[PDB]
RNA sequence: CCCAAUAUCUACAAUCAACCAACAAGUUAUUACCCUCACUGUCAACCCAACCAGGCAUGCUCAUAAGGAAAGGUUAAAAAAAGUAAAAGGAACUCGGCAAAUCUUACCCCGCCUGUUUACCAAAAACAUCACCUCUAGCAUCACCAGUAUUAGAGGCACCGCCUCCUUAAAUAGGCUCCACGAGGGUUCAGCUGUCUCUUACUUUUAACCAGUGAAAUUGACCUGCCCGUGAGGCGGGCAUAACACAGCAA
């Protein structure tokens, strides 16, 4: 009856599993989006180069 | 608010010389009577932690070459084996960090 | 609060003080002739 | 006046403080040594003992398990702690870490120290010894031992 | 970084532009030419503030996929700064309920209202302002104005309507009509609270010590005491008096 906490790498920290973690984040804001409307605007709503 | 009057040399060489302000003898400085260096009495001798702290670097060294990423401290005992040592009856179990250099004479 | 009187732009810096204005006029022309006199290499902004 | 407070102050204030003892205390259990500023070693060496206290009680407890959680910042070591240290451990009842000062560091001239957990895989600190048995003082020492023992 | 010439035109808004409702009223036909991509910006941790918790327009992300580090090490003295908690009492503090905690009420003076002002001590009871009144002016192509007496300029006043003894235990305080509004001024009810009776604890910065880097006002010379008198560390008469840092205080 061990429970373990999960092996992740932690969120708020500045590291680079942290960014990637914080990447999984938001593709599953996405993921669990259910208008297409809305699926593609958080997956184009971030202006870069 | 700020002086009246410059202050002379002779008073400023009565504090600046005062013994309050002298750096003081040490009392407690001596030599490892095995190895030879200089050391104060509470303190680790510098040469040698220097030559040990080198010697944990390459140990860590190999032990992340192994590990390979993040996130994997094992959950068993370590042992770590210099060239032409087999892994003692005590160590099975245990993983293995193997170097290529003589077992220093003072890791025993 | 003060001291940022200059917000520099190249159009006003080259329409206020450039060689054509001081040539467009006999007293920017003395000024030019002056600071020919005086040696500068700096004659218009 | 400050009587009978145990707790150094440093951080940004007691949350800070926690945080950076929980630094020093994941870092300790990571790599089994390290080399910190001797007051925040001395602050730290406390919660590293309790920690394997909390340790020696095993995965079931779930009071243990929370708190190995909140203290252990990357979970991969509350198996170690679960698995290694505290396993390590069973026989020693206290006085699992050990902690020296060493040379001052060579920026801002701070008081160091090296705290480790007793009985790593790593090469062994220089630690002082004792005036070996056959020097002269404890010679003589050692002939009252057999007098005062023939006597009694 | 532009455009071949000439004539013609060019009455009706924008507001999801459709319903209602308004006022501040918002290019082509002919003639000439069958030519092709040259030239420049493109960097950065950046600019104006002498180096900087300041200043800096727009688009998009609205809490971050981007960006960063409030603690050189230590100890936990005073005084100071910011914050949190507080017994009973709740303005007795004080010039004044300034600050803080809590959220209610009532009136009075001034000004009608929104607005504007003394960049850097005054935001107001001052300026402006609709409304009213007075004075001047019969009119062309550079303002008033491509206007014309219900217009233009210059002044005063300030819509509109009406006319030309109580309070407190105690009190020097408060008590032309005219809604609405005010970081305006004065007063009051109730609450609230460390404002206070009367302070206390903890945290952070400062602090003190170790290490690095390292100013400025000020300075006749100083081997820089106290009391009484004279007119005051320095004169006189008494007294005191081994030298030397460090942290405080402000006669
Ligand atoms: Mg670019
Ligand atoms: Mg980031
Ligand atoms: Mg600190
Ligand atoms: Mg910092
Ligand atoms: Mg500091
Ligand atoms: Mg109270
Ligand atoms: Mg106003
Ligand atoms: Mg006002
Ligand atoms: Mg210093
Ligand atoms: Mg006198
Ligand atoms: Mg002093
Ligand atoms: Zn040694």
């Amino acid at each position: 009856v061990a429970r373990y906490p999960p092996i992740v790498a932690s969120m708020t920290a500045d590291s680079k599993a942290a960014r990637l973690r914080r990447i999984e984040r938001w593709q599953a804001t996405v993921h669990a989006a259910e208008s297409v409307d809305e699926k593609l605007r958080i997956l184009t709503k971030m202006q870069f180069m | 608010a700020a002086p009246k009057n410059r202050r002379t040399i002779e008073v400023n060489r009565c504090r600046r010389r005062n013994p309050q302000k002298l750096i003081k003898v040490k009392n407690n400085i001596d030599v490892c009577p095995e190895c030879g260096h200089l050391k104060q009495k509470h303190v680790l001798c510098a040469y040698c932690y220097e030559k040990v702290c080198k010697e944990t670097a390459e140990i860590r060294r190999q032990i992340g070459k192994q590990e390979g990423g993040p996130f994997k401290a094992p959950t068993i005992e370590t042992v770590v084996l210099y060239t032409g040592e087999t892994p003692s009856e005590q160590d099975q179990g245990k993983r293995i960090i193997e170097r290529d250099r003589k077992r220093p004479s003072w890791f025993t | 609060a003060r001291g940022n009187e200059y917000q520099p732009s190249n159009i006003k810096r080259k329409n206020k003080h450039g060689w054509v204005r001081r040539l467009s006029t006999p007293a920017g022309v003395q000024v030019i002739l002056r600071r020919m006199l005086k040696g500068r290499k700096s004659l218009s902004h | 006046i400050s009587h009978g407070r145990v707790f150094r102050r440093m951080g940004l204030g007691p949350e800070s403080r926690i945080h950076l003892l929980r630094n020093l205390l994941t870092g300790l259990v990571r790599h089994e040594r390290i080399e910190a500023p001797w007051a925040r070693v001395d602050e730290m060496r406390g919660y590293a003992e309790k920690l394997i206290d909390y340790g020696k009680l095993g995965d079931t407890n779930e009071r243990a398990m929370r708190m190995a959680d909140f203290w252990l910042t990357e979970k991969d070591l509350i198996p170690k702690l679960f698995q290694v240290l505290a396993p390590r451990y069973k026989d020693q009842t206290g006085g699992y870490t050990r902690m020296l000062q060493i040379p001052n560091r060579s920026l801002d001239r701070a008081k160091m120290a090296v705290i480790e957990y007793k009985g790593n895989c790593l090469p062994p600190l220089p630690l002082p010894r004792r005036d070996s048995h056959l020097t002269l003082l404890n010679q003589l020492l050692q002939g009252l031992r057999q007098d005062l023992r023939q006597s009694q």
